RNA sequence: CAUUGGUGAGCAGCGAAGGAUUUGGUGGAUUACUAGCUAAUAGCAAUCUAUUUCAAAGAAUUCAAACUUGGGGGAAUGCCUUGUUGA
């Protein structure tokens, strides 16, 4: 629960189109479905490299 | 040499020139006051920020500088000047034709020494005067008393005594009485400098042979003779903290520190200033603090600190080496090329003949930097070439910058003299980039360019090969080749479509860039030297070799403007930001501002120094130029941003206003048979129709509270039948007498809408209906004049709103019906605009929707 | 009920609270009653700072009316009032051995023996002709720009 | 009312609204020139009704 | 085509600082949070200065000759403005915070209340050139104990009085010899004195304080000097005075209380003339006219400005901008009205020419999120988060229907058919494109088939099909008319949002989340061109950020696209600090615009300063609300998750800069972008640019006037378009006779037809020649109307401007011609009386 | 055979009296430069004291203020408010 705060503050986490940097954001029950990692980021590259799934045309 | 377009601002990029500067204590802080040529600057000590410059430049060079607590004393050709805050507060004139060389100030007695061995004494008239103004006396040093006056000093705790040092001896002058009181023994060497000391009655003398002779002026005997091997001594100062440190500054760029307690050396700083420009001209300690400020002819000003000792207990023996601190500087040479780094008119890139490249700032003069020539490591893993003993790059002759994509890769391409590759520079990192672009046909580069997108850079060889490189990998995309001589200019339009080039064969070659086809050729007569493209107006100009400027439209293949008149080679030129003007600097020391509509020069400035380059700012405020001599960059303010410009040919005179000022005022009416509106706001007709509804909306929702004990005539308390009729009513009565109402209708237009509704609803015509008839006949003449037709229609709309019941009650009367029918016979030819409007938007609806 | 409190001081002898208000009346306080104990109208305008001696016998008060007064708390009488000092005293404090400190804001001024009942020992900035009766400042220190 | 405001401004005011409503209104036959803020200009001239 | 520049900041009429009038009553200068806005309340024309300050404007004062304007930042960054030249003269940096600026009525020298000092400087001459050091200080007066908060010159030019944060207020003589005449110190106020004023005579001084006390100082006996004659009290129990002003000739005080009330007083009697109220906002700024009958009143926290004549109990303008909240934009078909959305639910029809709202629409409780126009601008639609999409009139100012969903889901965007029949809207929550009829308020169906929210929608103006931008990375084409009911997907690289479509109706412009902007063809579903966009975007590093601006993935995309009506250009705007204007077939940008320069906003800078990070915490992120002297701004009600909330006191940060809806103007070659700073309008209407077309050596401005002498009319006019200078075109256009108009207009070549129609539409809007210009419009449209029909999209910006000209200014003249004629026919031919 | 794994031995090529990493300290920018201090229309800066005191001015919420309370239930002793003895 603390390493999430580290990743949010470093600028990795988006809610739809835009990333939010303030970790004190209440996410709506509807809006809970859409929280992914931001694109072109090193927090996403490690996740896809373990799965052997990196499609770097989308520079992920 | 006066101008009607440009006016000088300042000289950006100068710090010092080589004159021995002065410093003045000011409370706790210090200010370092230097001079640059015909002006002078004031630098703070703790930050080296520029504080004040001279508001008005001196007529000649500043020879001597001295500064008291507040008042800086500058000494140019004949006169000395007392300045505060940069403002010329007082000008003190020397009543002699000789030139002032040294300027000492102590007490109420200013001490000005001319070059022909005469010392002028200036006295404060009042003992509480802030500067000396009256002329006391004229001391004279003959040829039997000594040589020329090397310096004027005033030693501490001497009552009205002036210490004069010649080339052979030291003299004293009781300036209250003007009498010599003591002469020193002859010094066999030529004394070059003088300085007082924190010890009493002690002056330090430095000779041309490296001897520091330390003359006790009370006993008249020297004390310490410090020997320096064969070095010309220029500067002398003492560290007044309490530790015994003597700073002697050679003209060979060396700074030697002596510990007078232990009779030993401390440190010999090497090459703090260049040899050829004078070396260490003036170097002094700040009074009581271990910060020494040095300056020379190399256009730089450095600060060095003596750090506290590493040993906790020993102290005085193990003294720290001097250590570099704050420094401001410029080029040691005059600057060759100048460009602009951004559209905000903030940064100016200047490459000089001092083998360097600086990024000056027009906004803050302490923001300047020397852009680093430290090469990046090669991507291959192979070691790069060049000397191990590092030297600077060769002199840069052509430059190009694109500000579109900055900081993500290299955005400057600079072209050096006699080098077969151009070099990349990153403006944001302020560092030479990691790519060099070879011509690949064995050729020096004579012109470079950028695309406006910033991805593509164009390189022009000396053998015609226009190679096109890329910015990311430095890889070579295309190699165009059309010429046989050296390519002397490349550009590209905004669209990345039309690529233009020009060489010494007179060929202007138009290329397409999306495909790889030659669009066309344009052969001229003379060879083409330089070319500046204006991307907004799609016009590029060429500086030809028949001493003319030819402007060619980039799309329509042909010469569109041709300008003649320069008596020598057009050195450099640049377009106006709006494309209206071309400025051009030529070798006959003239600068001409051609106007591209009229095809003629509108301002000719005979600048005294030959201008190598001119360059407009992308913002329309600044004209930047560089001269043949002078290390700085002269900046001219564009006076077109304030005052309108008369486009008049003026070149033959030095060496209707509607068309001249390029503003055409509209006519009041084209012809009498037109139907033109009134001069003013178009919503004046809207307020006259609906005056009641607008105020009723604009009233507040509730009634505001009032203290009902107010004075009744508080509006008339502004703190500062025939005779009582209004000025309109008298004019309406006079209008019926003279049968003319054009005097009446002039006041009817200019009245306020609230005044008009007061005027129309109160016409004082109820029983005889006379002023109704006069006002109707006034508006028959108004519609017959056909001006202000929108207003005159709304005036009887307000008449029929107010007295519509009045004229309906007395309808069919033969006088009122005659006036109204005479208005309809005028109004019968006012359906022409109705037929015009009902036609025009029916076509406009049908054409646009089909 | 006297606006915002603008000054704090503890009496070491008595543990009563002293309160400088915007009305210019310093008010003694104690948690035994919800009423103020005494109310001394010291200076006009507001009261900037107050300080009480270790003896619990003397207090100094100052405010933005360019005034500074010395009070004896036991009889609620001012021993001597100093008026027309150049800048208003932002801070006052009394040492253990009766050395009164006054902070004009860029300056720090100290008066020795400016507390006792005699009218000669009224603190002052000078003495005409070396008159020994006036209380010259014990030590003044100038700060740079603070 | 102020709890709903304090909930939505805490919720990054993307917010699920009320289900439905059906109310009654009245409309005074004012000139449409006087159904706006104070201004030297307008665009309508006919009645509100 | 690409020489755009800033010309008007529509909206945000007043933000903070010192509102002022001109020396005449014409111009009203209001401090907007970046720059000075110059409105004119007599000749209804607005103007916003093109220069940008670095932070918020603290104080503004104009010279009494109307020539020099000084605008001073809150950190003391003074900027001179040559007011008639509308350019910058100098950039001074006063070292402290300045609070009040006032020139002398002579105008030779001005006084500055910065810090605890009063600085008196001599104003530079306007006609002198731009020198390096134009400012020379007369004196500095330091006789005060706290910050100076107000400044007031004399009716003469020799006495300056200042009231400070300390309880005193002092009169300082600007002449050295008159120091003995005016050196006394007025004090005795119980609280913050924030205004003193000389009377109509030099004798009396009335000082106004925060506690409600007005002191009248008179030079008399119990020699004798400056007693108090009488004190007056406002008796506002919890309302405190915020600022005051006093015109001495009409002896009027106008006080501003923080509750919202303002009162008008006559000073030798102290009688309350009028007391009105705005609302709950503090009256932050009060100023008076030079003639003393116009009062400019302004509040900050709602951003409203109110100019009110004190004599007649009636306003002149009550306008109210809204900071940070303009979610969307919609132009009118005529390029004179721009409406906008708000977070308050307000839909406000602003006017281009004067920067004030015409009408307001507050019937949405929730925030309005998308605003569009339909069917010649008479009807208009708006989507909100309230669960409804509401139609509106612009003739009766009322809703027709309030369309809703089956369960009141939220809404993101709105689109309308060009015929007023179908409305549609998209949602974050339900992500089905609901459609309604305009006539029947029931919804027809739910066009579904998407995974994730439909972001943007738009109907085609010719084919009448709709395109849906969705977070499914798919562009969906729905042919919903005439038995088709077919669905065509065009899938793209990444999360596509902010669709736009050409006025030709055969292309789709979209903005992917990856940064790139793709352009398709609707009928032929292949991709016909993409433009990369990631490099030319300024993603500002926020002060709360913990990453560089390079890899800041926050705002390196575009969330707004609109085509040009010519079909030749695309303006892309986004969450970033940049507005870009791309060219469609040439793949490359034209020029890039920086929307704002404000560290009051968050993302104005890629490079933050290194003297702001201490060893812990950024210096500007330190909550400094406690150092304030008041109570209401000390109160912090900041919720933790108030990212784009309902207020600004709940934010706890500074607002971020973004542009969110950009549309081209349909008439006058401009485009308006709804920004954080308000509603920026960039325009090219100044036309100071040498744009040629097929020039030659012989053709000159001398050849233009000479061709008018020998009456070669078509040779003069066509070769005037060769230079394309506006005064050169205006010279030949107003000089040719009426009978030679149709012969000239019939033989004008096809190249110069878009130039003449752009000139006539631009010039005739403000020109007195209705009859001459409409003769030219008749002759041009009846001799070359076939070509304009054959190329509609080349002329559609100019052809809309011409029919704007006949409707907006030329039709109501015909209306008054008909109305006067008909009421004359009635009054002279019908019944008598009795 | 691939290794898109690490560790080591070399070569081709790059290659001007060395070159790679890695790191401490300091200086200059990171918004557009009108100088220090004070009691300031002036003085100091080597100080304001044996010149800085008197005079003049200066008192309304007539005896005013938590706009700053997590929620539920109370409140004995407290505190607040309104009625009940004596100067």
């Amino acid at each position: 629960i603390q390493d999430a705060v580290k990743f949010i503050e470093q600028g990795h986490v988006r809610v739809g189109p835009n990333l939010i940097n303030d970790p004190a954001y209440l996410v709506t029950r509807n809006m809970e479905d859409y929280v992914t990692w931001v694109d072109n980021s090193k927090i996403k590259k490690t996740l896809l490299r373990y799965r052997n799934q990196i499609d770097d045309f989308d520079f992920s | 040499k006066n101008s009607k377009i440009f006016s000088p601002f300042r000289i950006i990029g100068n710090v010092s020139n080589g004159v021995p500067f002065a410093t003045g204590t000011l409370g706790s802080t210090f200010y370092i006051v230097t001079c640059v040529g015909k002006t002078f600057q004031i630098y703070d000590a703790n930050t080296l920020h520029l504080l004040f410059v001279s508001e008005k430049e001196t007529p000649s060079s500043i020879v001597a500088l001295s500064a008291h607590f507040h008042y800086v004393y500058a000494a140019y050709e004949n006169k000395v000047g007392i300045y505060k805050r940069g403002i010329e507060e007082h000008l003190l004139e020397l009543e002699t034709d000789a030139n002032v060389e040294h300027l000492c100030i102590f007490g109420d007695y200013l001490c000005a020494s001319t070059d022909d061995n005469s010392i002028f004494i200036y006295k404060k008239s009042d003992p509480q005067d802030k500067y000396p103004s009256e002329f006391y006396t004229k001391l004279t040093v003959t040829e039997i008393q000594g040589g020329e006056i090397v310096s004027l000093q005033h030693l501490a705790t001497y009552l009205n005594k002036l210490t004069v040092v010649t080339k052979s001896n030291v003299l004293l002058f009781n300036v209250r009485t003007g009498k010599l009181v003591f002469t020193s023994n002859e010094f066999p060497d030529q004394i070059t400098t003088a300085e007082p000391a924190p010890v009493l009655d002690i002056i330090a003398l430095g000779t041309v042979t490296g001897e520091v002779i330390m003359f006790n002026m009370r006993k008249g005997k020297r004390i310490r003779t410090i020997k320096i091997p064969q070095s010309r001594i220029s500067s002398l100062s003492f560290r007044t903290d309490g530790s015994s440190h003597l700073s002697v500054g050679t003209s060979s760029g060396d700074l030697i520190f002596y510990d007078l307690d232990r009779r030993s050396r401390i440190h010999v700083l090497k090459n703090i200033h260049r040899e050829s420009y004078g070396g260490v001209t003036q170097a002094t300690f700040l009074n009581g603090q271990p910060i020494i400020v040095t300056s020379g002819g190399d256009n730089s000003l450095k600060e060095y600190v003596f750090d506290p000792s590493l040993s906790q207990g020993s102290g005085d023996v193990v003294v720290q080496p001097p250590r570099y601190l704050r420094s401001r500087g410029g080029h040691s040479q005059p600057p060759s090329y100048i460009a602009f780094a951004d559209s905000q008119s903030h940064f100016m890139l200047s490459a000089s003949k001092d083998r360097s490249l600086w990024s000056f700032s027009l906004r803050k003069d302490a923001q300047s930097q020397e852009m680093s020539q430290r090469l990046h490591k090669k991507q291959d893993g192979g070691r790069v070439g060049g000397s191990t003993i590092k030297s600077k790059f060769p002199e840069i002759v052509a430059l190009a910058i694109e500000n579109a994509r900055i900081g993500e890769w290299e955005n400057i391409i600079t072209a050096h003299k006699d080098e077969k590759f151009a070099r990349t520079w990153d403006m944001r990192n302020k560092r030479v980039g990691r790519w060099t672009f070879d011509t690949t046909d064995d050729g020096f580069v004579k012109s470079v360019a950028m695309s406006q997108c910033g991805n593509f850079g164009f390189i022009g060889s000396s053998n015609g090969s226009i190679t096109i490189y890329n910015m990311q990998s430095g890889i070579l995309r295309k190699k165009y080749k059309l010429h046989k001589r050296a390519v002397t200019g490349i550009s590209l339009d905004g669209m990345n479509r039309k690529m233009v080039s020009c060489g010494l064969d007179g060929i202007v070659g138009f290329y397409d860039f999306n495909k790889s086809t030659l669009l066309g050729k344009l052969k001229l007569d003379a060879p083409i030297t330089a070319m500046v493209y204006h991307r907004s107006s799609d016009l590029f100009a060429l500086a030809l070799d028949d001493l003319s400027i030819v402007v060619i439209d980039a799309v329509t293949q042909r010469v569109v403007r041709q300008l003649w008149g320069h008596s020598n080679r057009i050195t450099a030129f640049d377009f106006s930001p709006e494309g209206r003007w071309i400025v051009s600097a030529s070798l006959d020391s003239t600068i001409r501002t051609w106007d591209l509509p009229t095809g003629g020069c509108i301002d000719g400035i005979i600048v005294d120094n030959v201008a190598t380059n001119v360059k407009f700012s992308p913002n329309g405020d600044l004209l930047a130029t560089t001269h043949v001599t002078g290390n700085g960059i002269c900046i001219w303010t564009n006076r077109a941003q304030f005052k309108t410009v008369s486009t008049r040919t003026i070149d033959e005179s030095e060496f209707l206003n509607d068309i001249d000022f390029n503003t055409y005022t509209s006519l009041e009416q084209i012809d009498k048979e037109l139907l033109t509106l009134s001069i003013g706001p178009r919503s004046k007709m809207n307020t006259l129709l609906h005056l009641d509804v607008i105020r009723k909306r604009s009233k507040p929702k509730e009634a505001p509270k009032k203290s009902e004990k107010l004075p009744f005539f508080l509006q008339l308390s502004g703190e500062k039948r025939l005779g009582f009729e209004s000025h309109f009513t008298k004019q309406l009565r006079e209008g019926s007498q003279s049968k003319d109402y054009s005097s009446l209708l002039a006041t009817l237009i200019n009245f306020s809408p609230a005044a008009v509704d007061l005027e129309i609803r109160s016409l004082n015509s109820f029983e005889p209906f006379d002023e109704i008839v006069w006002f109707i006949d006034a508006l028959t003449q108004g519609l017959k004049s056909n001006k202000n037709f929108e207003l005159y229609e709304t005036f009887m709309s307000l008449l029929f709103k107010a007295h519509g019941d009045v004229i309906h009650a007395n309808n069919k009367n033969q006088d009122i019906a005659s006036a109204l029918q005479n208005w309809e016979d005028v109004h019968k030819k006012e359906d022409r605009l109705d037929d015009l409007v009902k036609f025009c938007m029916g076509v406009a609806a049908f054409v646009t929707t089909a | 009920k006297a606006g915002p409190t603008m000054a704090m001081a503890q009496n070491p002898w008595n543990a009563v609270m002293h309160l400088g208000h915007s009305n210019g009346t310093v008010s003694l306080w104690s948690p035994s009653m919800p009423e103020p104990l005494v109310k001394l109208l010291s200076a006009r305008g507001p009261v900037n700072s107050i300080a009480i001696d270790r003896s619990g016998y003397y207090m100094a008060t100052t405010g933005a009316d360019r005034s500074m007064k010395i009070w004896d708390i036991r009889n609620f009488k001012q021993l001597h009032s100093v008026e027309s000092l150049p800048t208003p005293g932002t801070n006052v404090s009394i040492s253990d051995t009766g050395l009164l400190a006054l902070s004009r804001g860029p300056h720090v001024t100290l008066w020795k023996d400016a507390l006792k009942l005699s009218g000669d020992s009224k603190p002052c900035f000078g003495s005409m002709g070396g008159n020994p009766h006036r209380n010259t400042p014990y030590m003044s220190h100038l700060f740079a720009g603070n | 009312a102020n709890l709903v405001y304090k909930l939505d401004v805490l919720s990054s005011v993307h917010f699920v609204p009320k289900p439905a409503s059906t109310s009654l209104e009245i409309r005074v036959e004012t000139p449409t020139i006087s159904m706006e803020d104070a201004q030297p200009l307008y665009m309508s001239n006919a009645s509100s009704l | 085509k690409s020489d755009f520049k800033f010309s008007n900041l529509l909206g945000t009429v007043y933000r903070q600082g010192n509102i002022t009038f001109s020396d005449d009553g014409k111009q009203l200068l209001s401090p907007v949070g970046n720059r000075v806005s110059v409105f004119d309340l007599i000749n209804n024309k607005s103007f916003t200065f093109e220069y940008e300050h670095r932070k918020n404007i603290a104080a503004i004062d104009l010279n009494k000759q109307g020539t020099l304007l000084i605008s001073i930042d809150e950190d003391g960054r003074a900027i001179l403005v040559n007011f008639k030249a509308r350019n910058v003269l100098h950039h001074f940096n006063f070292k402290e915070k300045c609070s009040a600026v006032k020139f002398s009525p002579d105008g030779r020298l001005f006084a500055l209340a910065s810090g605890r000092f009063l600085q008196i400087w001599k104003t530079p001459d306007v006609n002198k050139d731009r020198q390096f050091a134009p400012f020379v200080r007369h004196r500095v007066h330091a006789g005060h104990f706290q910050d100076i908060t107000s400044l007031t010159w004399s009716q003469d030019s020799r006495f300056i009085l200042t009231t400070s944060k300390d309880l005193s207020a002092k009169i300082w003589s600007v002449d050295s010899e008159e120091k003995n005449l005016a050196a006394t110190t007025f004090n005795g106020h119980r609280d913050y004195v924030m205004g003193a004023f000389f009377s109509h005579d030099q004798e009396k001084i009335y000082t106004v304080s925060k506690d409600g006390a007005v002191f009248v100082w008179e030079f008399t006996k119990r020699k004798y000097s400056w007693r108090i004659t009488k004190k007056h009290f406002f008796y506002a129990n919890q309302a405190k005075v915020k600022c005051v002003t006093f015109h001495p000739a009409t002896r009027l005080l106008a006080v501003g209380f923080t509750s919202g009330e303002f009162r008008l007083y006559d000073l030798p009697d102290f009688t309350l003339i009028q007391q009105l109220s705005m609302g709950q906002n503090p009256v932050n700024t009060v100023s008076v006219n030079q003639t003393g009958e116009w009062l400019a009143f302004g509040s900050s926290k709602l951003g409203q400005l109110l100019v009110y004549e004190w004599q007649s109990e009636s306003y002149i303008l009550k306008q109210q901008g809204h900071f940070d909240s303009t979610n969307s934009l919609a132009y009118s078909p005529d390029g004179s009205r721009v409406v906008t959305a708000s977070e308050d639910g307000k839909i406000k029809v602003w006017d281009i020419t004067s920067g004030f709202c015409l009408a307001t629409f507050e019937e949405h409780t929730s925030s309005v999120t998308a605003v569009q126009f339909a069917k010649r601008g008479q009807v208009m639609f708006s989507s909100s988060l309230d669960g409804t999409v509401r139609a509106w009139d612009l003739i009766r100012y009322r809703n027709f229907r309030t369309f809703t969903g089956t369960e009141r889901i939220q809404f993101n965007c709105l689109a309308v058919d060009p015929s007023g029949e179908v409305v549609c809207a998209g949602s974050l929550d339900n992500f089905d494109i609901h459609v309604w009829s305009v006539q029947t308020g029931q919804l027809l169906d739910a066009l579904s088939g998407h995974e994730g929210p439909v972001s943007c929608l738009s109907f085609s103006q010719e084919n009448s099909v709709l395109a849906s931008a969705s977070w499914d990375k798919t562009i969906r084409i729905w042919s919903i008319f005439g038995r088709s009911q077919q669905v065509e997907p065009i899938e793209v690289y990444s999360d596509v949002l902010a669709l736009s479509m050409r006025p030709d109706g055969k292309e789709v412009a979209v903005s992917t989340l990856k940064g790139q902007i793709s352009i398709f063809n609707i009928e032929d579903a292949k991709q016909v061109g993409n433009i990369d966009c990631r490099k030319d975007i300024i993603s500002g590093r926020f002060n709360q950020d913990r990453f560089t601006a390079k890899n800041s993935e926050r705002s390196k995309f575009f969330t707004t696209i609109h085509y040009s009506f010519d079909g030749m250009a695309i303006v892309a705007g986004g969450n970033n600090n940049s507005i870009c204007l791309y060219d469609v077939p040439n793949e490359v940008l034209l020029k890039r615009f920086i929307v704002s320069r404000n560290m009051a906003l968050n993302g104005t800078l890629e490079f933050l300063n290194s003297k702001k990070m201490t060893e812990a915490g950024s210096l500007d992120l330190i909550d400094d609300a406690g150092e304030n002297s008041d109570l209401e701004d000390r109160i912090d009600n900041s919720l933790p998750g108030s990212q784009r909330g309902g207020d600004l006191s709940t934010r706890k940060m500074r607002p971020e800069v973004r542009v969110t809806s950009v549309q081209f103007s349909p008439t006058a070659n401009a485009f308006a972008a709804a920004s954080t700073e308000g509603l920026l309008i960039y325009s090219t209407n100044d036309t100071i640019l040498f744009d040629p077309f097929d020039l030659d050596v012989d053709v000159t401005p001398h050849s233009t006037v000479e061709a008018l002498r020998e009456k070669q009319f078509l040779n003069a006019l066509v070769m005037a378009f060769r230079l394309n200078e506006e005064y050169l075109i205006n010279k030949v256009y107003e000089a040719i006779p009426i009978k030679e108009i149709p012969l000239v207009a019939s033989n004008i070549p096809a190249i110069y037809l878009p130039r003449i129609l752009k000139f006539i539409g631009d010039f005739a809007i403000e020109s007195q020649h209705i009859e001459f210009n409409l003769i030219w419009i008749k002759a041009l449209l009846s001799a070359s109307g076939g070509y304009i029909n054959e190329h509609k999209y080349l002329f559609s910006t100019a052809m809309r401007s011409i029919q704007r000209f006949i409707v907006r200014v030329a039709k109501e003249v015909v209306n008054t011609t008909t109305d006067n004629k008909y009421t004359y026919r009635f009054l002279v031919s019908t019944d008598g009386s009795m």
